[PDB]
């Protein structure tokens, strides 16, 4: 199931973390567990964290991805915007692949 | 037994006459279905059902 | 009546089924269509004509008409980008929003060869050489002219002719290519840089913008028709 | 030809009127069609049509518009923009039907050290959106008919909010081709580019489109004449540079149906 | 002669060049775009295209089935106060968006449409009486005939009205039906009003809405519950899939950029900025 | 009235044209189902729409 | 010209021998197996052979509908707290370990897939309230489309995606699918990586899968059960079996000799030893 | 509608079946095939390619390098046997494992004549005469040359030609035999033996390795597909 | 657009070859039902890839 | 060639040397493999082997009698453990026979010959990011001489490419392979 | 028995559909048609017909 | 050409480059002799050749200098300026 708590100030300067956690019940664990994160936004349609076997940066420059990766964990992945410029919302949003039902997350 | 007919097509796919295929079941008429292919006639036995002919151009009372 | 044996599949609803129905309108009088112009039979028709690349989706600039600019300057020759581009014509936020990726995201693969013309709208006392690249991936994206030299390109002169083309080749180890960002299916580097440099005389602009559009070559296509995710409806 | 002809220098001839050019990036034929009269095969309207001819299929010249550093764009629709041109407009408000063709030739001269182009693009359906967001649809005939002074773009959608009284008119926003879609795509569209380091003016020839063979021109426009700043004005050093855009227009093969008294509009 | 399916022109073997010709070069400005292709401007090799455009044709792009409406009706105890809920939608693809921005990437269009319905029903309390197999009336009411006020009234009669007797469980219904516009090709846009202001006449008289033609379209489809008042209430969902056969378009637009705001071009504040942050000079 | 055509092969079996049979039950065309026949057409009228025929090896402004 | 279901070659009448001919002696080291045959070796009568190879051919191997996932949806009652369950496969055939293992004596392969859908419901809780027939919704989601949130999100219209409209009790779903692959031939094995680590570019981003692909291959199956919200909750399962039809296949392997160990080749400890316990000796 | 009877079978599901069925994606560009080298096009091919037998499945040699090693020696001759192994190609553990017996255990019946290669890998300067044989199912399984020598044998001379083939003729009651141990199916005994004695000079190792090889001759074949057992998924 | 092939007769009743009628109703290949109609090919690639062809009553080695 | 370009096909001619004497004994089974993927040296994660482990070079890699997993989760060694008797991929090396390959029997012969075509799913592909074929070399039957209880003999691989050739060109590819 | 696979529209009960089906009254002699006078074959003939105006429809 | 054609426009390409020029004062070709491959009756070297075609034989730009009222003069010289060019160098 889907659990985000980013709703995140956020501060400016820079620079700060944008983080994303999916905590994984409970006995129908999750595979294949590749993380997307879509800005919003002028998506036509990239400035993405793609995350397949080796964390792939969609070019957005300015990233630093955070993961456990090139394994698995899963996904309660940390992403961070530097920067230092007001690149600003806007909005981002963070979806998760699944085997079972789970090719989907929240904005 | 087959009855091969053509049906007058109205809007063409970005795809000569087509056809449809037709064969009568039972041994009834009645339980045929409807051709749909009927004609028309001139309505002249009420709109002029005058004894003597009428021409238009001259004058209807002379 | 005739013997039948029922089949998997049967008194199933498939969305991209193609079978015959009943008429709900039997005997209508259907109105004759007129030679209307401007019809379309192809899809990938719309996707051979050219359309402006929203090139600088910088922070400030984006969603305004300032976003379609490319600025250039009589400033002196440096070695340096005058704008950087991946060639993902249905992902790269560049790309992706034109006539051309707009199209490709109603499909998940695409192939053949694309089309970059630019066009410089500075003034006709301002002369200039540009070079033009293209570099087949697999290496380190292009940040000097140097590296970019040494690739697909064009030395373009800006002179009467307004406009100048580069052909992006169909250059790839698949027979398709993913209308997604994919590490495996992916497409290149597009990059700008300046041959010379931009020249102008006294009493003239010194800064002038380069309009640039994308189209595809009569060798493209695409295929396996999906739902795009360019557009919605949150309830 | 090496006797002398050229793509850039064009003169154009219809009625009493005469159009020179000797700056020009060659026509445009909309959609590889030149205009024509209503075909026997495709006809509606049985009665003996109205052809004005050179009387109406001549060249009218609307009120010249000026281009600056701050233009965000102009928009003008047809018939509309002609309706009140001499014997063109007469016949069409004497007429129930109309159908019509144009030769659009946009005008714009300036200098070998000024910058700046044009974006002319033709508009079939040109259907633009409204100043509310309460409600919809809701731009007033007298306001999405402008005339032959036409129109203008935004760069700003700002919203109309005296739900008592609404302005009842058009919000077109300049990137979104003011109908809510991209401006680097109306490319798609019947056009040609005033760059001018390379031309003067822009002539495009429209066809009579349409999901009818013969319409209301009083009710409804056809196609919509579109001109935005692709890039900026730009002059030698001057921070508030001028130049004037004159827009030239001729209806051509054009026929009239359903005669009766003269239809006088409420245009205010 | 072309076929969809044909395979693309093949790559011709193409090598130097030190001429006076240049395709390269060339003049935007004319509203033209430049046919050039790889061998123009780069040394290329021999190659056979198989590739083809066949699944891109306007029927292709097309050929599916897409849902655009979702009507609600119901069957009630007979004691309920509330009336047995039949429902009534006015014919349209606008209600949703996927198809309607399909077809809008073109200003007219023509073809043969074909209605497929899927039917789902459901319990509502937390009761455990039940209900015997339910059978569906979906009945076409075109503009001018006498629409339903009841879910039992003497319009259901239709005597002349196109009627569906859908049966609960059974494979989802479906019909054909013919290019029915009263014009030569369907206005996915109409720059204009159905009325004529005129001056000499009362300002309200003369008023109606932009973009807005026949105030009725195409009629509107009543769906109800054949089967008597229920014991038990069961609440029922009629989806309705719509999809654009022996289809034609003319004079191609620019895609919906900006979120759908009503049945015309109207967008709305807060929804104009669809294109996200990316650096002139990042890849 | 049976109509017979070809299917253009795409992965071919360890197992020369193969064909499929059409026939139409009904006699109104909007009744039947999709050719998916459909042709090609050059894209000129988009592309290149200008008065003046264009040689690409030669200067489009002249 | 020779057929599948072809008879198998004749033995020959074969009489004593006493010369310099020796097909009994080769020598394996050449990298070829000795094409002999009972005559070669040992007095032989004459036999009419009537046997086929009919029944091992590529097809006939494969010819038969293999169970390669199951995939849980649901239906709750409104009230309940846990939202309604909608299932989302990747599809593959690695999931599970028969047909994989087939497949896998084969370098690439080329195939028209079928896939046919059994589906099968269930009361969850000792209740006693009851649930009409229910209408289920595969829908196809290809590598790039809005994959579903929520089991009434916007992305079931379905407007350009693949939907099957299942009806429970009916005869189980079928369709077919044509050679999709990016390449000429499915690859069971890429002995390589989707990216190439560069020196000059931190170690993180040049990282990737090894043996893996496109990170998605072919897209997911989004299934989910229509129908509103039931009073009683009723959980269903759909069971997907897929058959390899006009297949082909290159490159012969040794077959999988130890317990698989997820998507790769990969082998985990414990698992190591196959082989029993039997004497050099010993019939 | 045409009068229509529908009988037993339908509706249902036969994972075997073969009909025909709706295209979820009509009009679909698909992907030429290309030339690609070792193309199969019958299972029984690769039974017909030699693969070498795990003989040694000893307590600590088995599932390890040294089970494919048959150890020989420049000992006195003596009748007893090198290795005994029982004809049951898809039971028996030395060779149900083995390419050909993999095959054999995805079908339930098997027909037709097997091939044994037996590889010498010690010494140039090492010879020797080594006789394999093969008796008939129906007597007492041969433990002595004496009684191997009676039945089908080839008497194998250890020189230039490093292998020698024994063919294992298609001898039994039934048209065909069962993929598993079964006494009414049973095909007989293999074994092998000392002719004579492995002789090798001084300066010389008295102890070298010979590998065994398993192929089907073209008169081979098998029949009633099924699943195996060499393979699950507990869980 | 019928096609009709012979079956390869096994099990014959007491009561000349016998036939199957095959009829595709769809356009797409991928639709269509296994022929079952496959070739055999011989083993050569695999059991013999030596460069120089090998005579089986021959020293493999010379 | 292959670094400065992004696309590359190549067929090969593989010679395996390796000579003794008629007093040595020993059987070494060398063979060529499509798409030849190895396992990891992982129990807790798979599909982990780095790009600069799964390619050692010039130098190769070789096989293990028994596996051993990488029991350091915190820094992972990331790397292949292929055991000799499963043919480091999961099946039994005596059926590794089905797959271009010859037997250098010491007594028989002094090298290995194999001529390799370019196999793959595709047409061309990138020689950098994948693998074509595999060469194997294991030892069906072990070395040994005389009686000298610790022998040795040189093996030394010969390759040469073939028919190759390459498209896509640009600046040339810096790996990071180490 | 000949395979078939049900589609969409099955079963289904359209009141404008054109189908055949089963005669309640097998064999039934059927009296023959009299040339009557005034037949009908097209509404639009009726349309044709002058019809009264009813002009004055004041309270 | 009455057709549009100049001396003044040129469009060269060589393997995987092209170069265009809309004011050129025509070209030259040294002794008027187009370069060419060594001829059989002229060759020395008895070895088959390695000839790079389009991998070597393109365009490569040099580091662009700068031409100032001061300026005396620049020289380079071949093959030495391509040295360290691609797969030519190499
Ligand atoms: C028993 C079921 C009967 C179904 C009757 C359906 C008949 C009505 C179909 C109307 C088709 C409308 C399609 C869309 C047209 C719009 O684009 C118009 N605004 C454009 O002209
Ligand atoms: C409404 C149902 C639509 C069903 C859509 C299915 C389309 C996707 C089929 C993909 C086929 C994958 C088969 C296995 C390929 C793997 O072996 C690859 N890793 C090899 O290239």
């Amino acid at each position: 199931v889907v659990q985000a708590p980013t709703q995140v100030p956020g501060f400016l300067g820079d620079s700060v973390t944008l983080p994303c956690y999916l905590q994984v019940p409970n006995m129908e664990v999750t595979h294949v567990s590749q993380l997307t994160w879509a800005r919003h936004g002028e998506s036509g349609s990239m400035a993405v964290f793609h995350q397949t076997q080796g964390p792939s940066y969609s070019e957005s420059k300015r990233l630093e991805f955070v993961a456990a990766r090139l394994g698995a964990e899963l996904r309660d992945a940390s992403l961070r915007m530097f920067g230092l410029r007001v690149e600003d919302e806007g909005s981002y949003t963070c979806l998760f692949v699944t085997f079972p039902q789970g090719s989907r997350s929240v904005d | 037994g087959a009855q091969v007919s053509s049906q007058k097509v109205g809007a063409h796919e970005n795809s000569s006459t087509i056809n449809y295929t037709t064969i009568n079941y039972y041994r009834d008429s009645a339980s045929n279905a409807a051709s749909k292919q009927d004609f028309s006639q001139d309505p002249s036995k009420f709109t002029e059902p005058i004894k003597d002919v009428l021409i238009k151009t001259a004058p209807m009372l002379n | 009546g005739l013997p039948v044996m029922n089949t998997p599949g049967s008194n199933q609803y498939l969305t991209a089924d193609n079978f015959q129905s009943p008429c709900a309108l039997p005997e209508f009088d259907v109105t004759p269509p007129i030679d209307i112009p401007g019809e379309v039979k192809n899809m990938m028709e719309l996707a051979e004509i050219d359309t402006m690349i929203p090139f600088d989706l910088s922070a400030t600039k984006k969603n305004t008409m300032e976003m379609y600019r490319v600025r250039l300057s009589d400033k002196p020759h440096t070695d340096d980008p005058i704008l950087c581009l991946s060639l993902s014509p249905a992902s790269d936020p560049r790309l992706s929003h034109t006539m051309l990726g707009e199209i490709l995201n109603y499909y998940t693969h695409w192939a053949g060869s694309l089309k970059f013309t630019f066009l410089f709208c500075g003034s006709m006392m301002a002369t200039g050489k540009l070079l033009v690249s293209y570099a087949p991936p697999g290496a380190d994206p292009p940040k000097k002219r140097k590296e970019a030299m040494l690739g697909t390109h064009v030395i373009w002169d800006i002179g009467l002719q307004s406009s100048c083309t580069m052909v992006v080749p169909w250059i790839s180890n698949t027979t398709y290519r993913q209308t997604i960002d994919d590490s495996f299916t992916e497409g290149g580097y597009i990059s700008v840089f300046y041959q010379t440099r931009i020249v102008v005389p006294l009493s003239t602009p010194r800064e002038m913008d380069i309009l640039g559009f994308v189209s595809a070559c009569n060798d493209f296509s695409v295929r396996l028709l999906r739902d795009t995710t360019h557009i919605e409806q949150k309830a | 030809e090496a006797c002398g002809y050229s793509d850039r220098v064009l003169q154009l001839t219809l009625g009493n009127s005469t159009i020179t050019t000797q700056e020009a990036a060659n026509s445009v034929v909309a959609y590889g069609r030149w205009p024509e009269y209503l075909r026997d095969s495709e006809a509606n309207p049985v009665d003996q049509p109205t052809e004005p001819d050179v009387a109406a299929c001549r060249f009218y010249t609307l009120d010249t518009v000026s281009w600056t550093k701050e233009s965000r764009g102009w928009w003008w629709k047809l018939p509309d923009a002609l309706r009140d041109m001499g014997l063109f407009g007469q016949n069409m408000y004497y007429h129930y039907l109309g159908r019509s063709g144009y030769t659009v030739h946009v005008q714009c001269n300036a200098s070998k050290f000024h910058q700046g182009a044009l974006g002319v693009f033709a508009v079939p359906e040109m259907c633009l959106a409204g100043d509310s967001n309460t409600t919809t649809m809701h731009t007033s005939y007298q306001n999405a008919n402008p005339g032959e002074k036409g129109g203008t773009f935004t760069g700003t959608f700002t919203p109309d909010n005296n739900q008592t009284s609404p302005a009842r008119r058009f919000c077109p926003v300049d990137y979104l081709l003011g109908n809510g879609t991209l401006l680097g795509n109306a490319f798609v569209f019947p056009h040609q580019i005033i760059n001018l380091r390379t031309n003067n003016c822009a002539t495009l020839v429209l066809p009579y489109v349409n999901s009818l063979s013969i319409d209301s021109m009083v009710k409804h426009n056809n196609w919509g004449i579109a001109i935005l700043p692709l890039a900026p004005l730009n002059f030698a050093s001057e921070s508030s540079p001028e130049i004037p855009i004159t827009l030239t227009i001729a209806p051509m093969c054009c026929e009239f149906n359903g005669l009766r008294n003269i239809t006088l509009p409420r245009l205010q | 002669a072309a076929t969809s399916r044909d395979a693309l022109p093949n790559t011709e073997a193409s090598g130097p060049t030190h001429s006076k010709e240049i395709p390269a070069l060339t003049a935007v400005e004319t509203g033209a775009t430049n046919p050039l292709v790889p061998s123009d401007t780069v040394q290329t090799r021999h190659v056979v295209q198989h590739r083809s455009r066949s699944e891109s044709s306007i029927e292709s792009f097309f050929a599916r089935g897409a849902c655009v409406t979702i009507m609600t009706v119901d069957n009630p105890a007979s004691t309920t106060n509330k009336d047995k809920l039949f429902a009534v939608w006015k014919i349209t693809y606008k209600d949703t968006v996927q198809l309607r921005r399909k077809l809008e990437f073109f200003t007219y269009s023509r073809f043969d449409m074909e209605l497929t319905f899927v039917v789902t029903a459901n319990f509502t309390e937390t009761n455990n009486g039940h209900a015997l197999n339910q059978v569906y009336q979906i009945m076409y009411v075109p503009p001018g005939a006498p629409v339903p006020e009841k879910w039992d009234d003497y319009t259901w009669q239709t005597s002349s009205n196109p009627s569906i007797f859908y049966t609960y469980g059974t494979a989802p219904a479906r019909i054909s039906v013919p290019y029915v516009g009263i014009s030569n090709a369907y206005s996915h846009f109409y720059d204009g009003f159905s009325k004529v202001p005129l001056k000499d006449q009362s300002a309200a008289l003369g008023d109606s809405l932009y973009g807005a033609a026949s105030l009725n379209d195409f009629g509107i489809l009543a769906v109800r519950v054949v089967n008597d008042h229920n014991p038990t209430k069961v609440t029922s969902k009629i989806r309705v899939y719509l999809k654009p056969k022996h289809i034609r378009v003319w004079c191609p637009r620019p895609p919906r950029a900006v979120a759908y705001y009503g049945p015309g071009v109207d967008y709305k504040d807060g929804t104009l900025t669809p294109l996200s942050t990316k650096d002139l000079t990042t890849y």
